[PDB]
């Protein structure tokens, strides 16, 4: 179960820690939030193997873009993950949201589905595990939240993502996106199963 | 099993079947004799597969002289070949069907005439002048067109049959080690002993 | 449903002109003998388009066999470029059933069956085609070395119209050829639709068909 | 060999006195899932050509940045390309239904059907369709999909041959499609209540409307309709 | 296709 | 493997002026092989007549079949069973094997006796009722006995004109259809006259 | 899986006289059981007094007619503006077709124009190449209804001289191109009676030295 | 791959690689064909300079391309053996697809295309 | 293209004429329009037999149960009957129907599919034409027709499907069944596909066809 | 997409009025909420041959054992709808949800899956348009509601339900059972959707 | 194709290959001769899938032939049969592969010893005193285990053969057409013209 | 089969 | 099939 | 495989 949503001040990226090998949870403190840029990060559902083996090609392809033509946009880090999923659609399975922020365009997400099509959005919900809060998240969604509304607006919906998909579940892993910087929370079962 | 043949001729109906029983690849009996007489002037051929030949040949042939034994009398050759084919029409809706192809040759004393029956496995009669089952009909059909005349005696018939078994002996691709002949007339059933 | 057996006077090569797609009667004007060059002839049997298309190309090949070597092309060496042609597309799923007739002064009369699956055969007697059994039935048991030109030809032509009756996949009319020392020689189209009824009355033979 | 993932649509159109109407829906269904609800699926190129895509979503983002790219390839040594030397529709369909063409006999299809609705440099009006086999027809009424079974109906009924093309009305014509569009909501399961709506006349050029509703719905009847049969309450 |  | 074209086979019907004309082919093959150019597929059970294309031990299974039936009409009715009738007797007959069904295409013609109005019906294998004014066409030449039927026919027909207008309708038919042909069969059907023609065709 | 090839249906008739030639179509394009199209002409003028038609998958139809009207073109620059002969063109239709026997064009085409003594001339082709040049020949899901028909009134198949016993037959004969048109015209209106790919309207092309005439019908629209 | 053109005109119209290289067969060891009624003889010359020469083992002057031709040659021995060979496997390859042995015209006719290959193909002498 | 439409004091049930094999044309004139009791009709989809067969079953054990209740059968009867039918034998009685008819219970409307499931409404419309059909009558229906509007707007309907749709074609069958009526069948209320005159008779000259035999049928006793 | 909520004063079921034969919408106005029994109602959820010939089945059950012993328990109802669901398991699709109001019990739910199981539940959830508000409904369900708070409840639920489900739309349909008796409730698309 | 047997003797190899060329239900030919000569002193039998037999045949004599003429030296037959050997063992995991299993009869002039060699469509070669391809080893090999010795003369080798061919034409389900003989010695190649 |  |  |  894995999201992202702008606010504010930027955007935060969430997803749950549960790696699946049929019903056995392979690794249980999986970090799914992965930074292909200072401040773009993506968020990989789908074949792990597939967006692993995207997510470097993405990160050597800004790295490359950043030495020629300085710090890249979060839709050109969006194009370049849409290139690769498009015309290799046939050998994928990786479902990405793109997540970053510039001074100028602030807060951006883009949602990359199986096809390898993009759509720009306020925010987007991917993996097994975004089926159950479709009814929540579009009920609870708001457009510049806080930044601690947002916090507890991705924990309750992935939540409840986890409480009913058994694909997902361990930590709720976060990242936060704005001018300040780059921060990274945890939450633990203990907190989240109990809201 | 595999090649049954039969040629009505003026006054006699004359029935070859070829000898050799092969299962694998082995020829088990070159000495088959594959036909019942059912009653005195009506002789069944047949082929088709192993076991369901012999054990469908010897439950008509039982019919046919339990029906003679109770009427004391002989059925008609039409008679015979009707029941005969009921008999397969039945079989082939049924769990599992008797997969026989037959060839009856009789005499009617009513009419004295000589009569050729044609009854695949579906239950499919026709009266013909020669009659054939399996692929020996693709090369004697039309060599019979050719040379067969209705008013044709017994000896020139054996010799249109012999023209049948050397086509066949020359072009068929498998071994049928030669054919028992039999003769259908006023006087019965007799067997040609040197064919 | 074709024919071509050597004798005493050269080749007989007999064909029928019907084409079948399923049991939907497509034609019954085929031409299933290509006339190659003066000395040399071409029997068409399977895919209708493949049999066409590359026994033209074969005429092409020797065309530019006699320009090079300024001889006329080998009965042998004809049959021997169309057997490697189809052999390098063996399992592409091309279908071909072809009699390469011909005479040369080295070979003399010739025939070679050529199909698909790469077989190449010299033969005094071929039959091909879904009626092939019917027409070497009537052939096989008619056939001497002795025939006349006049006996021959009526032979070919009367072993089609056999097949030409009991397949389904064979009928329309019989294309006649004769090969001779001095080439090949047309002997006409023979119409079933007539050319049946005429054998019938005149040859006392099919009983089998109400007169 | 591909399957479709994200998939629009119907797409509707008919030609009327002066020029051409096209719409579709502004969804892009993932299967059952009703995903995306602010997908364009009517692309103007220039200001006389509007292309409508249904099927994959990804593949028309694809022909979107053709026909993008298409523009600017015109425009190189061009003096005339915003003048006699500019796209016309026949060109830009021509363009497409050879891809598609191309891309079906490489057995790795655009997995779409593509109306290309606008008016030509002489006044004529082009609607002609296309579709991942490359198969390309023209008719007064054109429609994918659901449209096809649904909305042509409803549209011969206005245009059911040439004759009636001068005797139909903009006004007569943007009806008939908006009422097409309503049915297709009652009826199509992967359809959504929002459309854009696109006419390109001969005189007032390329009118673009976006953010439409279905409105004027008959549901009032339900009310009334119990169980499956015998329930009387 | 067509095909004797 | 495909029952209903096994054996081969054709019958076509038409409606004249006070007349009907039933008509089929001779030809009974295994596939390719052709093995017997005697085989009729018209039958009658007094003046109602009864063609049957399809698998031919179903065509002779369903011939036995009609007259034990009509014979026991008859004698408990004490009158010959009329074609509107025995239509309804075929299609019974048929639905009661729905989901085991004889591979058939039969075609019912004759003259009520009592209202001498001219009567065709052809059937479906699973006995659905085909009535028609004009022409009912069965067998493995339907589609060719169908644009022959529907470009030759022309209304109230003489019984003499009717013969020819059946007779090239399945004539021409059945010489594109390689399982048809091999010989055939009119029935030319008047109030209280029947005549019988076989037509002269190729044998290919 | 993606399957390539559909089924556009519509039916295409090719009849020849003495010094005319006509290739007949229904203008109906369809998908199962959908109307695409009550006037989409699938019978072209390719230049040289050439008529082509290519039926059943309209766009490997349409690729091919491309590819041959392109041929004639390319023939013009290569031979200094040499007319094609329709027996020429017939070959180079085979070579295109053949070309792809491996992923064929799913189509029946024919053609249609006057020989080099100027007789009226029909050659029809299969998927793969095969060709035959005849007096007679329909095409497409239709071909089945007509073609038995032309047999019957174009060749007079199965007539026989009346009185003669059956032992003369009919004489062949060549039709007026009025004649020739009325059974075209029956043929398809009978044709689209019993086939329901059939109908919409009929487009006639003749052909006589004089050039190419287009002939135009309404058909039942069910 | 190597592509100079080494065959080439001169302004007076000659091809001098072409020239050079009759030059190399005028120094080749003598060898001669005369052809009787019902025979050919083919003579050659071995230079006597090379005493304690192997005559068992030494390549042969004369050539057997087929059973029923032969080819002797004058110029570069190296350069021999590779048109030899390539008429040896042309022999065969004409008994594999005419069903006949090459005609003495045939392979000579052959061997000459190659040798002139030679003389407009580029990187080649 | 089979649809049903209530109005003010009944229902009407519509039909097309046309019957196929593959893409033939078997019938050109067939009545999908059947008969289960005096007052209650059945218009029908799928397999021919199968809705023939299936109507008249029905058809028969509902006379049967009028005679034995004295009672003028119910159209929820005839439903309840028809889907536990359909439903015994899972679909493969391919019967598409619509069940129209009154009563003394009043007007009814139902849809029953193969499967065994029944839907009410006020319009309806089954078939290969039914989205041709559904299109028109989601377009043009209203609450409180008039019997003429209802015969109207259900004949649009099926002439939608006998243009827009291969699968219907020919002619319009209705049949009207009004409260305190008697039930009004309209068999070929439009023929809007005449046959056109044909160019030419095709007539043959007497003796054209060769003939071999002839004889004398015996069908008397 | 189908509920029913216990609530204060008794049950409300809820649901949708879409069928669909692949992609087309059969019926637009469909009444998936069926009377078994005076104050015993079912959800109907899967084949709608099978749900209906299920609830026939189950309403002459519960008739004929009102006859004898009176009116039956929720719990009776539930466990004659389960009978039928677990013995013909292999030739059924039909997922269920079986509300009623006893006097003495109040508003009960039981709902019945693919399985044929048996489940009571506070409130019940199912249908193909139910996992996109699992999320939803776990946040918002609340025991003791009044009617108004889970008219809305249903209402809210539902509309998202039909939201994201093609498979769900037209129009909410609910039926309310309490001891004051039952209500029939209709909610058309111009008020749902905009919620 | 079907029948190819091989017997080495004292002083000679014998060859028998039937026949018959069967295609469908017809015998096209009954003189089919299924052997090539490689060499002077190597003869090579072939059986196997229709037109791969003679393309492999033909092209394994051309190579033979090429090394002859260019070495004036006749291979050895144990190299010759490792030649063949190494292209069948190439062709098996080809494309395409040559499905033909040969014999090579060969008589080595440097030892003055017969020599015969099995190799199968893999490239699988075995020496042998006596050797055969397909159906015909189940009978022969059993026949000549009894009554072969090493020490034989080639006319006790061709009665010993005789022995075999009589037994195939008993048991052999198929019409083979009998057999074309040939001798393998010292002197060549000759072929026994009465058989 | 026969099938509107 | 009919099928919430 | 591994695959939220
Ligand atoms: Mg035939
Ligand atoms: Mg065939
Ligand atoms: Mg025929
Ligand atoms: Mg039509
Ligand atoms: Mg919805
Ligand atoms: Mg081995």
């Amino acid at each position: 179960s894995i999201m992202a949503v702008t606010f504010k001040d930027g955007v935060i990226l969430g997803a749950d820690s549960r790696t699946t090998t049929g019903a056995y949870i392979a690794n249980r403190v999986t970090d799914k939030l992965t930074r292909v840029h200072d401040k773009i990060w993506c968020c990989r559902s789908g074949s792990a193997a597939d967006t692993q083996a995207i997510a470097d090609i993405v990160q050597y392809h800004l790295e490359l873009y950043t030495s020629q033509y300085g710090t890249p946009s979060t839709e050109t880090a969006a194009s370049v993950f849409k290139e690769l999923c498009y015309e290799n659609k046939d050998n994928l399975t990786a479902g990405i949201i793109v997540a970053g922020y510039d001074d100028k365009n602030k807060g951006e997400v883009y949602t990359i589905p199986l096809g390898g099509s993009v759509h720009k959005l306020p925010y987007a919900i991917a993996g097994s595990g975004s089926t159950f809060i479709y009814g929540y998240c579009d009920k609870n969604f708001r457009e510049n939240m806080s930044k601690e509304e947002t916090v507890d607006f991705i924990k309750h919906s992935l939540s409840q993502a986890i409480k009913w998909d058994g694909s997902s579940g361990g930590v709720i892993r976060m990242v936060v996106l704005t001018a300040a910087g780059v921060e990274r929370l945890i939450f633990y079962p203990d907190e989240y199963e109990q809201l | 099993m595999d090649i049954i043949l039969g040629i009505r001729v003026q006054d006699s109906v004359i029935l070859a079947s070829s000898k050799a029983v092969t299962r694998g690849i082995s020829v088990l009996k070159d000495s088959d004799d594959k036909t019942r007489q059912l009653s005195p002037h009506t002789l069944m051929s047949f082929a088709g597969e192993a076991g369901d030949t012999v054990q469908f040949a010897e439950y008509i042939q039982a019919n046919i002289q339990l029906y003679s034994i109770r009427e004391d009398y002989e059925l008609s050759p039409q008679a015979v070949s009707s029941f005969v084919r009921q008999e397969l029409a039945k079989s082939i809706r049924s769990r599992r069907p008797y997969q026989v192809n037959v060839l009856i040759g009789g005499y009617d004393k009513k009419k004295n005439k000589p009569e050729l029956y044609q009854i695949d496995y579906l239950g499919t009669k026709v009266e013909l002048p020669y009659g054939a089952h399996g692929y020996s009909g693709f090369y004697t059909f039309s060599l019979l067109d050719h040379h067969y005349r209705p008013d044709m005696t017994t000896e020139e018939g054996l010799d249109l049959l012999k023209l049948c078994v050397q086509e066949l002996e020359k072009r068929m691709p498998m071994d049928f080690k030669g054919v028992i002949v039999k003769i259908v007339d006023k006087d019965g059933i007799r067997q040609v002993d040197d064919f | 449903t074709m024919l071509a057996f050597r004798f005493q006077g050269g080749i007989i090569v007999a064909v029928d002109s019907r084409a079948t797609a399923g049991n939907w009667v497509a034609s019954q004007t085929v031409k299933k003998v290509i006339e190659i060059n003066p000395f040399l002839l071409g029997t068409m049997a399977g895919g209708a388009a493949d049999c066409q298309f590359w026994e033209t190309w074969l005429g092409s090949q020797c065309r530019l066999h006699e320009l090079r070597e300024k001889e006329r092309i080998s009965v042998a060496a004809a049959s021997k470029i169309l057997s490697n042609l189809v052999y390098q597309y063996k399992g592409a799923g091309l279908s071909m059933g072809t009699m390469i007739c011909g005479y040369t002064r080295k070979e003399g009369p010739t025939i070679y069956y050529v199909d698909s699956d790469g077989t190449r055969l010299k033969g005094d007697i071929f039959c091909v085609g879904s009626g092939q059994t019917f027409a070497y039935g009537v052939l096989d048991s008619n056939y001497k070395w002795d025939l006349s030109v006049e006996d021959a030809l009526y032979l070919g032509k009367r072993s089609i119209l056999a097949a030409a009756h009991r397949d389904a996949y064979s009928g329309g009319s019989v294309n006649l050829y004769h090969v001779t020392e001095d080439g090949w020689i047309y002997h006409g189209n023979h119409d079933v639709g007539e050319l049946f009824w005429k054998v019938k009355e005149e040859e006392g033979s099919f009983n089998n068909v109400i007169g | 060999t591909q399957q479709p993932i994200v998939t629009g649509t119907s797409v509707i159109s008919m030609k009327y006195d002066n020029g051409v109407i096209i719409a579709a829906d502004n969804l892009g269904s993932y299967g059952s899932l009703l995903r995306f609800n602010g997908v364009e699926r009517l692309i103007p190129v220039g200001d006389n050509t509007v292309v409508g895509i249904s099927g994959d979503i990804s593949d028309m983002q694809h022909i979107e940045r053709l026909l993008k790219d298409l523009v600017t390839e015109n425009a190189y040594d061009n003096p005339l390309a915003d003048a006699e030397e500019a796209l016309e529709p026949s060109y830009i369909f021509e363009y497409l239904a050879t891809v598609m063409y191309q891309r079906r006999s490489k057995m790795n299809p655009l997995w779409n059907a593509i109306i290309v609705a606008g008016v030509q440099s002489n006044g004529d009006q082009f609607l002609r369709y296309v579709n991942l086999l490359g198969v390309t027809y023209s008719s007064p009424t054109l429609a994918t999909g659901f449209g096809a079974h649904m909305a042509n109906p409803l549209l011969r009924k206005v245009v059911d041959r040439e004759s009636d093309i001068p005797k139909t009305t903009v006004q007569v014509a943007e009806e008939a499609i908006v009422n097409a569009m309503r049915v297709l909501y009652y009826r199509d399961a992967r359809s959504s209540r929002n459309f854009s709506l696109a006419i390109i006349d001969k005189n007032t050029g390329l009118t673009f409307k976006k953010n439409l509703q279905v409105e004027n719905m008959k549901w009032d009847f339900a009310k009334d309709i119990k169980g499956y049969g015998t329930q009387k309450i | 296709x067509a095909y004797x | 493997s495909d029952p209903s074209s096994i054996n081969g086979g054709i019958v076509v019907a038409m409606t004249g002026k006070d007349c009907v004309a039933i008509a089929c082919d001779l030809r009974l093959g295994s596939q390719s092989l052709g093995v017997s150019n005697k085989f009729e597929k018209i039958f009658h059970y007094g003046h109602v007549f009864l063609g049957i294309t399809g698998l031919a031990t179903d065509v002779t299974t369903l011939n036995e079949m009609f007259r034990y039936k009509t014979n026991l009409y008859k004698l408990k009715e004490e009158r010959a069973i009329e074609p509107e009738t025995f239509t309804q007797l075929v299609s019974s007959s048929l639905y009661e094997r729905r989901f085991g069904p004889y591979f058939v295409g039969p075609v019912v013609a004759g003259i009520n006796s009592k209202s001498g109005k001219p009567f065709i019906a052809g059937f479906d294998l699973i006995g659905c009722i085909d009535e028609a004014k004009d022409f009912i066409v069965s067998g493995t030449a339907s589609d060719q006995l169908f644009g022959m039927c529907e470009s030759l026919y022309e209304p109230n027909l003489e019984p003499e004109d009717l013969f020819e207008t059946i007779s090239q309708a399945l004539l021409n038919a059945a010489d594109r259809d390689a399982l048809s042909g091999w010989g055939a069969v009119v029935y030319i059907i008047k109030k209280d006259e029947v005549v019988k023609r076989y037509l002269k065709m190729r044998q290919d | 899986q993606f399957n390539p090839y559909g089924d556009n249906g519509g039916t295409i008739l090719g009849i020849a006289g003495e010094d005319f030639a006509v290739l007949a179509g229904d203008t109906r394009n369809i998908t199962d059981y959908s109307i695409n199209s009550r006037y989409e002409p699938k019978v072209f003028d390719c230049g040289d007094n050439i008529v082509m038609s290519a039926n059943g998958f309209a766009a490997d139809g349409d690729a091919l007619v491309k590819r041959f009207k392109n041929s004639v073109k390319w023939y013009h620059f290569d031979h200094n503006d040499k007319k094609l002969s329709i027996n020429s063109a017939a070959r180079n239709i085979q070579h295109l077709l053949y070309g792809k026997r491996f992923f064929p064009y799913y189509v029946h085409t024919i053609i249609a124009g006057l020989d080099e003594d100027g007789k009226g001339a029909v050659y029809s082709f299969d998927p793969v190449g095969s060709y035959e040049r005849e007096q007679c020949r329909a095409g497409g899901a239709a071909a089945s209804l007509i073609m038995p028909f032309l047999d019957n009134q174009v060749n007079f198949k199965n007539q026989y001289e009346p009185g003669t016993n059956g032992k003369v037959k009919k004489p062949l004969k060549y039709l007026s191109v009025e004649e020739v048109i009325k059974l075209v015209r029956d043929s398809f209106t009978s044709a689209t009676e019993r086939h329901i790919q059939v109908g919409d309207g009929l487009e006639i092309l003749i052909v006589t030295k004089d050039g190419v005439r287009k002939e135009f019908y309404e058909l039942k629209r069910d | 791959g190597y592509d100079r053109a080494l065959s080439i005109f001169s302004p007076d119209g000659h091809i001098f690689q072409v020239e050079y290289a009759l030059e190399a067969v005028k120094r080749g060891t003598c060898a001669v064909g005369v052809k009787g009624k019902n025979c050919v003889v083919l003579g050659c010359e071995r230079r006597s300079t090379l005493k304690l020469q192997d005559t068992r083992i030494t390549p042969s002057k004369v050539s057997k391309i087929d059973s029923h031709v032969v080819l002797s040659f004058s110029g570069l021995n190296a350069d021999s053996r590779i048109l030899i060979e390539k008429a040896r496997v042309e022999a065969q390859s004409h008994r594999l697809t005419l069903e006949d042995p090459v005609t003495v015209e045939y392979l000579t006719r052959y061997v000459a295309g190659v040798q002139q290959r030679y003389t407009q193909s580029g990187g080649v002498r | 293209t089979i649809v049903g439409v209530k109005f003010n004091n009944g229902v009407v049930i519509a039909a097309d004429t046309r019957s196929t094999q593959g893409p033939i044309v078997a019938d050109k004139n067939c009545a999908k329009l059947h008969r289960i009791s005096p007052k209650i009709w059945c218009a029908g989809a799928g397999t021919a037999a199968d809705t023939e067969a299936v109507t008249q079953l029905i058809g028969s054990n509902i006379e049967l149960h009028s005679l034995y209740t004295s009672r003028e059968p119910r159209v929820v009867s005839a439903l309840q009957m028809l889907k536990q039918h359909l439903f015994k034998y899972q679909g493969h009685i391919g019967a598409y129907l619509i069940v129209a008819g009154v009563d003394p219970t009043g007007s009814h409307l139902f849809s029953i599919h193969a499967h065994g499931s029944t839907d009410v409404g006020y319009y309806l419309s089954l078939g290969s034409g039914s989205l041709a059909a559904m299109a028109v009558l989601e377009s043009h229906w209203k609450q409180d027709l008039t019997k003429e509007e209802a015969i109207k707007l259900a004949s649009d309907a099926i002439q939608a499907g006998i243009w827009n749709d291969l699968g219907s074609g020919s002619n319009v069958d209705v049949c009207v069944m009004e409260i305190g009526k008697d039930a009004e069948y309209l068999r070929n209320y439009l023929t809007p596909n005449v046959r056109e005159e044909k160019q030419k008779s095709y007539k043959f000259p007497r003796g054209t066809t060769a003939v071999l035999k002839e004889s004398i049928v015996n069908i008397c006793d």
